[PDB]
This record gives C-alpha cells, sequence and structure tokens, in this order.
C-alpha cells in the first residue's frame, strides 16, 4: 500500500550508466535477518522480485544500529549515488547549519522509514537492484528492486524535502532555539539545554514523528563543544643526542610545509660534523632560542584555511599504537580544517581494525556536523583486511567514500 | 516439452544489430545428420524453418564424426554473444560438497530437455537465425531459428536458473523439511525421510516439473551405484571426486580447448593449483570453431602440471551446523601455504594451499595473515561462519608484530600450533640509538640522463667509501649506500640516509624480496645484532647527511 501520487522523474549523470557492484559474501545471521526483513518489505510493496536480465546491482548487508539492538538492513549505494544526478537548490538536500556544531548536545535520529512512503520513479526502479546471497550457493541469490525511495540513496532525503519541512514546522515553533539538519537517512537535532531537559525533547520529538507514520527505531549523544584540535608539539628534555636533535630537526622541517615561519638553521648548526648519535650536545643560545620560537609559532593554530564547498574533504589517520589513532581533515595539501585525537582501548576492544572502523564513524560523523558531508577517507590498512571485516563494526546507516595508504614517518609527526 | 513459463524479455547491446555471420559449406554428409538432427528437433518445437526475410544470420557445424559418438550439430554463437545485453550472475560462486549437510536420504534429479524446453524471448528469436548450407545455388540453404534457449548463447544459464527457480517455488513452500539445489542440469534434493516418504516426495516432484514442462527419466538406467551431484559423489557419510582425466591428443580444436578450460575451471574448486592462463591465451583472436590451434610450449606445460594435480581423488566429509569450524596454517617453503578445515580431528571438510605474494617485499607474518584473511572469507562462502585458527606463530611474535606495525592488523580467535616451520620475525631495528656503534651516514646519486651514479658512506670515524655505478637510479643508489655500510661495519650499526623510499622498505622488516639488492640487505641484517635506521631531511645542514651528499654528487 504506496500513495499514488505524481513521482520525480530522476535520471544518471550524462555518459554514465547504472551500478554493476558485485556482492561480497555474507554470514548465515546477516542473511537470515535480511531475508526476513525483505519478505516483509515486499509483502507491503517497497521493493519487487526481479530477474538477471536486470545487469544492475549494489551490495547490501545487516548492522545493528543504536546499542546492538536487532538487524537493520543497509544497503551500499556509494556507487548509485555517484552516478545519481545532482538536485541543484536540493543539492544534497538543504543549506547546513553553522550554529549545529556549537550546541551543549546533539542526538542523531534515524528517519529512514518515511521515505518508504514515497514512489520512486518508475524508469529509474532498475537501477536499485540488490542480491541477497545464499549460503555455500545452495539457493541462488534473491534479487529485488525498489519501488520507494530507498534508504540511503542520495536521492531520497531530497525528494523529501518539502515533506520533512512540513513535518517538522509544528516543532520548531514550539522550540525556535533547536537547530535541526539532515544528512541522508539522518536527523541531527542540536541544542543547548541540559542532558535531561533536551533527552526529553529528543522523546517529544520523537513521538511527534512518530504519530506521523515515521517510525523510529528504538539516542546518541555528542557534544560539538567538547571538540578541540590537536596541536603540534616538541619535546623539551633535559639532555640532547645527536639523534634527538636530529629528529627534532626532521619534524621541524616537515611542519615547514604548514608553518612556512619556522627555521631550522640554528640547529642544523650544532650538527655540523660527522658526529656519533649518541653524542650529547649543548645547545647554542642563538639556536637554544630558536627552539621556545618555534614552539611558540607551532602554538598558535595555522591561519587562513578556507573551507571551499566545492571541494572533496579529505580525512587521513594514523595509528599511534597505545589504542590511539590521529586524523587530519583538510581539502589542500596542509591546509587542514580539523586536526584531534581518537584514543580507546582500556576497556573492550584490543581490536586494531575495530578501532579504525570507530574512529571513521566518529570523525564522519564530526564531518557531518561541521560541515554537512562526509570526507572520503585514506585508511592505514590492508584492502582485503579492511573488507573481510569492517562491517562486523560498522553502525551508522551511511558510508563514507575511502581507499588504502601507505604511511611513511609522518605518524611520529602528529604525536 | 517446451515450457508454459513466462519468457524473459531480452535485448541485444544498444547501438549494436543482431549477428551477420556467413555459414561455411561442406561435405554432403554433415548436410545430412544436421538435416536430420534439425527435422528432428523441429519436430519438438525447439526450432522453426523460416521465411528469407530475415537478415541475421550465426554459423552451425557437425563434430565428432562417428566414433561411437553418431554426429551432434554445433552452433557457433560467440558473435551473437558479444552482441546480447549483459546479465547478472546471482550465484556469488560454485557451491562445495563440504558445504552440504549429512541427510538421510538424497536424491539427484537429471534435467536433460534442459535449455531445449525453456521459451525464449519471442522478440528474441530472429536473432538466433541458422542456415543448413545450400548444396548447390540455385537457392539457398535451410533457414531456421530457435523457440527455447540455445546451448551456447550467453543467457541460457541466468534465464534457465530464473526459471527453474519459479517453476520449484510452488513445490517448495508446500515441503519446507525438503532442501533442493540446482545446478546446471542436475537437481540435488535432500531430506531426512524414510527412503519410502522420501523416494514418494519425490514422484511428486517429478509430477510437479512433469506439468511444467520438464521431463525427468525413469532416473535407473546404468549409472545408479555412485550417485553424481555436479561431479561430485555423494555418499552416505562422505564425499569424493574422482580423479579427472583430461583428453590426450595433439590436434586441439578451438571447441575442444573451450571445453577443456571449462573443465579446469570446475576443478579449481576443488583442487589447488589449477592454472589456465596459457590455454585461454590460445583462443581470443581467432575464429572457426573446429580450426586447430596448435598448442604452445607454455600451454603443453600448463596441462602437463594439471594433469599431474589432477591425479588423485579428493575426499571430505560433510558439515555439522552444531560443531566450530576449524582451519590450521604450516608454512610450506617461500611462499607456500597449506590449510585444512576440519570439526572433528582428522576428518576434513576442505583443504588447500595458498601461494601468492603481498606485493615487492613482504614477511612470513605478512603472508600468514593475508592467508587467515582469505580462508575467513572461503569459510563464510561455504558455511556462512568463521573458523577457529590454529597457527604456527607464538603469541608473543603476532603481539610484537601486530603493536609495532603502521597499519591496523587484524586476526580471528585463534590458538598457537607449535609444529612446522614456526613463523618469525627475522630481525629487528632498534627504537634507540646505538652506544658505541660506528655511525654510517649513507647517501646515493644517479644522473636521471646518463644512468650513472655513485654510493657509499662516511662515519664519525673517518671511514668512508665512493662506488661508482652504472645504469641505476636514485633509488637504487640510495639502498646500494646502505647495503654499503652494513657490508662494511660490525654486528652492532646506526645508519642514517635521506631516503623515505629506503626507509619505508626496511621499516616493514620484510624477509622477503622480488629486489636483488633489498634480498642481500636482509641477509646483511639477519647477521647483524643491532641495527639502528635513521631519517634526515636532505640538503640541510646536518652535520653527517651533508659530506655524503657531496662525496655521491659528483654526477651532478
Ligand atoms: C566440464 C564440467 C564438468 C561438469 C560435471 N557436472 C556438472 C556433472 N562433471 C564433470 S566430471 C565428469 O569431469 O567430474 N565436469
Amino acid at each position: 500500500p504506496i500513495s499514488p501520487i505524481e513521482t520525480v522523474p530522476v535520471k544518471l549523470k550524462p555518459g554514465m550508466d547504472g551500478p554493476k557492484v558485485k556482492q561480497w559474501p555474507l554470514t548465515e545471521e546477516k542473511i537470515k535477518a535480511l531475508v526476513e526483513i525483505c519478505t516483509e518489505m515486499e509483502k507491503e510493496g517497497k521493493i519487487s522480485k526481479i530477474g538477471p536480465e536486470n545487469p544492475y546491482n549494489t551490495p547490501v548487508f545487516a548492522i545493528k544500529k543504536k546499542d546492538s539492538t536487532k538487524w537493520r538492513k543497509l544497503v551500499d549505494f556509494r556507487e548509485l549515488n555517484k552516478r545519481t544526478q545532482d538536485f541543484w537548490e536540493v543539492q544534497l538536500g538543504i543549506p547546513h547549519p553553522a550554529g549545529l556544531k556549537k550546541k551543549k548536545s546533539v542526538t542523531v535520529l534515524d528517519v529512514g522509514d518515511a521515505y518508504f512512503s514515497v514512489p520512486l520513479d518508475e524508469d529509474f526502479r532498475k537501477y536499485t537492484a540488490f542480491t541477497i546471497p545464499s549460503i555455500n550457493n545452495e539457493t541462488p541469490g534473491i534479487r529485488y528492486q525498489y519501488n520507494v525511495l530507498p534508504q540511503g540513496w542520495k536521492g531520497s532525503p531530497a525528494i523529501f524535502q518539502s515533506s520533512m519541512t512540513k513535518i517538522l514546522e509544528p516543532f520548531k515553533k514550539q522550540n525556535p532555539d533547536i537547530v535541526i539538519y539532515q544528512y541522508m537517512d539522518d536527523l541531527y537535532v542540536g541544542s543547548d539545554l541540559e542532558i535531561g531537559q533536551h533527552r526529553t525533547k529528543i522523546e517529544e520529538l520523537r513521538q511527534h514523528l512518530l504519530r506521523w507514520g515515521l517510525t523510529t527505531p528504538d539516542g546518541y549523544e555528542l557534544h560539538p563543544d567538547k571538540w578541540t584540535v590537536q596541536p603540534i608539539v616538541l619535546p623539551e628534555k633535559d639532555s640532547w643526542t645527536v639523534n634527538d636533535i636530529q629528529k627534532l630537526v626532521g619534524k621541524l622541517n616537515w611542519a615547514s610545509q604548514i608553518y612556512p615561519g619556522i627555521k631550522v638553521r640554528q640547529l642544523c648548526k650544532l650538527l655540523r660534523g660527522t658526529k656519533a648519535l649518541t653524542e650529547v650536545i649543548p645547545l647554542t643560545e642563538e639556536a637554544e632560542l630558536e627552539l621556545a620560537e618555534n614552539r611558540e609559532i607551532l602554538k598558535e593554530p595555522v591561519h587562513g584555511v578556507y573551507y571551499d564547498p566545492s571541494k572533496d574533504l579529505i580525512a587521513e589517520i594514523q595509528k599511534q599504537g597505545q589504542g590511539q589513532w590521529t586524523y587530519q581533515i583538510y581539502q589542500e595539501p596542509f591546509k587542514n580544517l580539523k586536526t584531534g585525537k581518537y584514543a580507546r582501548m582500556r576497556g573492550a576492544h584490543t581490536n586494531d581494525v575495530k578501532q579504525l572502523t570507530e574512529a571513521v564513524q566518529k570523525i564522519t560523523t564530526e564531518s557531518i556536523v561541521i560541515w554537512g558531508k562526509t570526507p572520503k577517507f585514506k585508511l592505514p590498512i590492508q584492502k582485503e583486511t579492511w573488507e573481510t571485516w569492517w562491517t562486523e563494526y560498522w553502525q551508522a546507516t551511511w558510508i563514507p567514500e575511502w581507499e588504502f595508504v601507505n604511511t611513511p614517518p609522518l605518524v611520529k609527526l602528529w604525536y | 516439452p517446451i515450457s508454459p513459463i513466462e519468457t524473459v524479455p531480452v535485448k541485444l547491446k544498444p547501438g549494436m544489430d543482431g549477428p551477420k555471420v556467413k555459414q561455411w559449406p561442406l561435405t554432403e554428409e554433415k548436410i545430412k545428420a544436421l538435416v536430420e538432427i534439425c527435422t528432428e528437433m523441429e519436430k519438438e518445437g525447439k526450432i522453426s524453418k523460416i521465411g528469407p526475410e530475415n537478415p541475421y544470420n550465426t554459423p552451425v557445424f557437425a563434430i565428432k564424426k562417428k566414433d561411437s559418438t553418431k554426429w551432434r550439430k554445433l552452433v557457433d554463437f560467440r558473435e551473437l554473444n558479444k552482441r546480447t545485453q549483459d546479465f547478472w550472475e546471482v550465484q556469488l560462486g560454485i557451491p562445495h560438497p563440504a558445504g552440504l549437510k549429512k541427510k538421510k536420504s538424497v536424491t539427484v534429479l537429471d534435467v536433460g530437455d534442459a535449455y531445449f524446453s525453456v521459451p525464449l524471448d519471442e522478440d528474441f528469436r530472429k536473432y538466433t537465425a541458422f542456415t543448413i548450407p545450400s548444396i548447390n545455388n540455385e537457392t539457398p540453404g535451410i533457414r531456421y531459428q530457435y523457440n527455447v534457449l540455445p546451448q551456447g548463447w550467453k543467457g541460457s544459464p541466468a534465464i534457465f536458473q530464473s526459471s527453474m527457480t519459479k517453476i520449484l517455488e510452488p513445490f517448495k513452500k508446500q515441503n519446507p523439511d525438503i532442501v533442493i539445489y540446482q545446478y546446471m542440469d542436475d537437481l540435488y534434493v535432500g531430506s531426512d525421510l524414510e527412503i519410502g516418504q522420501h523416494r514418494t516426495k519425490i514422484e511428486e516432484l517429478r509430477q510437479h516439473l512433469l506439468r511444467w514442462g520438464l521431463t525427468t527419466p525413469d532416473k535407473k538406467h546404468q549409472k545408479e551405484p555412485p550417485f553424481l551431484w555436479m561431479g561430485y559423489e555423494l555418499h552416505p557419510d562422505k564425499w569424493t571426486v574422482q580423479p579427472i582425466v583430461l583428453p590426450e591428443k595433439d590436434s586441439w580444436t578451438v571447441n575442444d580447448i573451450q571445453k577443456l578450460v571449462g573443465k579446469l575451471n570446475w576443478a579449481s574448486q576443488i583442487y589447488p593449483g589449477i592454472k589456465v592462463r596459457q590455454l585461454c591465451k590460445l583462443l581470443r583472436g581467432t575464429k572457426a570453431l573446429t580450426e586447430v590451434i596448435p598448442l604452445t610450449e607454455e600451454a603443453e606445460l600448463e596441462l602437463a602440471e594439471n594433469r599431474e594435480i589432477l591425479k588423485e581423488p579428493v575426499h571430505g566429509v560433510y558439515y555439522d551446523p552444531s560443531k566450530d569450524l576449524i582451519a590450521e596454517i604450516q608454512k610450506q617453503g617461500q611462499g607456500q601455504w597449506t590449510y585444512q578445515i576440519y570439526q572433528e580431528p582428522f576428518k576434513n571438510l576442505k583443504t588447500g594451499k595458498y601461494a601468492r605474494m603481498r606485493g615487492a617485499h613482504t614477511n612470513d607474518v605478512k603472508q600468514l595473515t593475508e592467508a587467515v584473511q582469505k580462508i575467513t572469507t572461503e569459510s563464510i562462502v561455504i558455511w556462512g561462519k568463521t573458523p577457529k585458527f590454529k597457527l604456527p606463530i607464538q603469541k608473543e611474535t603476532w603481539e610484537t608484530w601486530w603493536t609495532e606495525y603502521w597499519q591496523a592488523t587484524w586476526i580471528p580467535e585463534w590458538e598457537f600450533v607449535n609444529t612446522p616451520p614456526l613463523v618469525k620475525l627475522w630481525y629487528q631495528l632498534e627504537k634507540e640509538p646505538i652506544v658505541g656503534a660506528e655511525t654510517f651516514y649513507v647517501d646515493g646519486a644517479a644522473n636521471r640522463e646518463t644512468k650513472l651514479g655513485k654510493a657509499g658512506y662516511v662515519t664519525n670515524k673517518g671511514r668512508q667509501k665512493v662506488v661508482p655505478l652504472t645504469n641505476t637510479t636514485n633509488q637504487k643508489t640510495q639502498l646500494q649506500a646502505i647495503y654499503l655500510a652494513l657490508q662494511d661495519s660490525g654486528l652492532e650499526v646506526n645508519i642514517v640516509t635521506d631516503s623515505q623510499y629506503a626507509l619505508g622498505i626496511i621499516q616493514a622488516q620484510p624477509d622477503k624480496s622480488e629486489s636483488e639488492l633489498v634480498n642481500q640487505i636482509i641477509e646483511q641484517l639477519i647477521k647483524k645484532e643491532k641495527v639502528y635506521l635513521a631519517w634526515v631531511p636532505a640538503h640541510k645542514g646536518i652535520g653527517g647527511n651533508e659530506q655524503v651528499d657531496k662525496l655521491v654528487s659528483a654526477g651532478i
């Protein structure tokens, strides 16, 4: 039972065809979950069985969101989203609030059920095909395509925009000091109110959404105050060797790509000669001052950096040991928009991959909150390792773009 | 009989027309038999004689001259296939015997009129036109077109599978305890029923299919002894793949070779090491299914190695969902690994070997990791879960490796199995510079234009060396410099480069490389008792680096 109301015509970008992306292998519980989910969605007409003469495909799998509840379905539409025409003013939805990042707390509501009530353009359904795999390939895949706005597709939030506005109009009248931002399947709600005061208004908003057909899985507190940058620091030893000094100059040099005002000269001075590494050197005064100099220059945030809404956001991550990580986000090399740290361990995960999959979600969320786009990730890990394992720890309804890197000695430079 | 089932709509790729390939003539003994086989086919609906208005053609052939193999026609759809639309292959991979569960009663039904009794999309038939060669020229040959899924046409398997699923669906609902698996023309049906009732549920299935157009002969015949599903022997408590026999001969046709690759792909699922690269070479570039393509030296060698492998049988046990999967790995001599997956000691489900390499520089501990990852993924495919691992690596070895690796790594639940050659890190880089070890500042340079270079060092103790080099690169000279210092020093040494390139490679503790240079560096690194490697910016003061630069760069 869906709404006979007109569909918006949807096209792919000129020259581009649909996704033909292979399904990766799934575990049994994930399969049984999805077969269950889909069987139900098909009875309700949300999706329809199709055959092999439809050439397109998008991978699907399953997750457990807020507090390990029960199975949610997640289609990886990254490929379709890239291939899917843009929406101009309804660009990726709406404008992005600059004031969301300034609230005491922000909660993240899963509003994806809403989409399943708008029919999807008929000539476009075919590009939404996905195939549930079978164990040992006994069965062959169950193939389906969508009849309604799918979760995860960038088209969905943009086509449902005008409905969303109307649905949230009431609640914004009664609360003008609340900021609300929609990113894909998600709703970001931020007040500077007070943990209990605030949280009641989430359940309050949830109830309002619930009375509107928008079922909402049963938040997730995050505080864009508690967000600061990782300052670069130098050591300040009592005894400086040739090696010590040598490392230091190395750091200072790399760091001369970010701050063009630092000098290293007075320190190379000290190294004049073919000395043994162990040899303790006493610092000049004209050199030992140079240190506190740069130490100050590096003590004040980089200046003049410029978010550009047109360029990608890029994210680098560095494994620092100790269950601790570092990341920089930026659009152009050395002009960083943010830098931070993500420390963990001492709790429940001696798992290196789980820790990185979690860091990627914190960075993506931060980036949504601040700029309303997800960064493309440079991930310090082998493709096969990450591919065999990431989904086991994924809890977001979105998926950022990523690639796999080859880290050098710029690790011991971010701490 | 042709099935009542709805056809699946079929399209040519956009912008492409239908085939228009012309018939070769020949022996008017091939024309007989063809015409016989054809009239027979036409009698049963599979094909229709058509009208010359139809512009399309694809070639026909006659094969297996007697040989206790009467005749048989042979349509070459290669040209049509390239013109027909792509299809989504639903299956992630082909089913493995070890993935099967134990069942009290099992039947395998054969689908003979498999393809030749599933309707083709009416609109698409015109593109499957072929002619039987016109002896003499006062009129053309006999024209025909298919009404069902043609043998070698690109869509038949996908559509056939699709169709079998719609057809079986009713019978499955009515019968949820019974499991059915379709694979090509094999239909596996298993249950835990008594042989009396089970055999009875089968007769019902045979009728069900019969209503939908599909035959299924009184099976018996004279093949009943062993019991075969897609080439596997399914016994009550275990499965077996009997040794496969590859034809021997010298005259090999395109068709002969197309057949061979298929039978090798089926096989690589069960056996490790099966190669097809050389054989596939022999194919593309040509035409004429029946032209003899003589085997290259390499191809001949691939086939020899393939027989040697397929020489022995394979045996395994069935899967029991109530027991953990265990997987055990052994190192097998330079990039060679073996594994066994089992649930109960000595009753193997699946055994294999991984022989590969990471990139250009690798180590046993990386390889083992990737092997664990390859196995994890196989397991999820075949059984939908991951094995508990038994690895020939000490917990402390892995502990120190993953602790210090700049990349995230992980290995699932595992325990140490003290077995063959244990997996070791062969040498370690020191964390801190070494007291009273001599300090070599190495450097290297090479004229990109001329290829001539110099590699050498300089040490705190006044030691020095510069070496003239022909046809190398900035990057090789850097590596040669480091090697110099390893060669010319004692058991303890502090090296210092400005080479990002070089330092990275050594950082990852490779114990193996495809670079001769790098392998010599390794053998040096393993002799040493203490090595400490260090990076510095090039072209700075840095008293050490400055000098080695001057000397090593008289190549401008
Ligand atoms: C060529 C594929 C193939 C297919 C097959 N099946 C699927 C019955 N059996 C064999 S065999 C007799 O060589 O074990 N081969």
